């Protein structure tokens, strides 16, 4: 008999007032202590526990907040790494980095900006850009990379 | 709300920074995570699609990890966004250890009729084909 294995036969993945956005808050400041900006989406969002910072995150914070969740006689879960309790990872509650084009969170690239896939939206970022106090040949390289999406 | 004159050009940079093989720890959003994910290999399989939206529809990971845990042998490259998965050459012979386990458990469980039931509709997979759907 499977002991360990049962535990994921019988379990069910948390409510939303287990394993909560709390969690995620709380294990984000002790993972901060062991080695930040909070903030309070026009779409739908799969996951709702994510606490949103707008700093980035080092990996040694990362990997300490993931370790927070390891426990004993639970399998390595392949998605985190970590041995965790069933059904409760902790890339569901992990602190994500919000863009400040957008105020979401997402990879940096091409195409993975929600405010820069429409043209309008670009002008928008232009105008604005001339009004920035910034350091004039980092206000040209913007400038250059918004007219790169035209 | 965030962009301010003193950071509207770095943040239109930071934001749109690609990839580098050769360089890359060059500061972009989120690096941390996007580097734990490629390691994984979880960016080149079915939630390739995922990784240039919003980062809180990645995935349901709760459910993925659920989902990985009962099917050793399951590639997690085949975990889909909502749990799904390509279906794995060990599959249909995890489904019967997993029955077995399962049956097992209930016995030395005092549970109730009802609570019996829900723990045999958990583990239900539905093969509509190349792809498993479980619950
Ligand atoms: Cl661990
Ligand atoms: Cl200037
Ligand atoms: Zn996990
Ligand atoms: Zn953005």
């Amino acid at each position: 008999f499977d002991s360990i294995l049962a535990k994921s036969l019988l379990a069910t993945t948390p409510k939303e007032d287990e394993f909560n956005k709390t969690l995620s808050t709380i294990n984000l400041e002790v993972a901060n202590k062991l080695t930040l900006i909070d903030d309070p989406p026009p779409y739908e969002i799969i996951e709702k526990n994510h606490q949103l910072v707008g700093r980035s995150l080092s990996k040694a914070v990362l990997d300490n907040f993931f370790l927070l969740s390891s426990l004993s006689d639970n399998v390595r879960c392949r998605c985190c790494g970590i041995k965790h309790l069933p059904a409760h990872c902790p890339l569901s509650i992990v602190p994500l980095e919000i863009c400040f084009l957008c105020g979401t969170p997402h990879f940096s690239g091409r195409d993975t900006c929600p405010m820069l896939r429409n043209k309008e939206a670009i002008y928008r970022l232009k105008d604005s850009l001339s009004k920035s106090r910034e350091p004039f040949h980092i206000k040209k390289q913007a400038m250059a990379r918004l007219n790169s999406f035209l | 709300p965030f962009l301010t004159p003193d950071n509207i050009a770095s943040s239109i940079l930071y934001s749109t920074a690609s990839f580098s093989r050769s360089k890359p720890d060059r500061p972009r959003l989120n690096l941390s995570l996007e580097l734990k994910l490629m390691q994984n290999e979880l960016n080149k399989g079915q939630l390739k699609k995922q990784f240039k939206g919003d980062l809180r529809n990645l995935a349901d990971w709760n459910n993925l990890s659920l989902v990985s845990s009962k099917f050793p042998s399951l590639p997690i490259t085949n975990l889909r966004p909502d749990g799904s998965f390509l279906k794995h050459r060990r599959f249909n012979e995890e489904i019967a250890y997993n029955r077995q386990t399962l049956e097992k458990a209930i016995k030395q469980l005092d549970l109730s009729p009802d609570k019996v039931i829900q723990l045999r509709e958990q583990n239900g997979v539905a093969v509509n084909g190349r792809v498993c759907y479980p619950t």
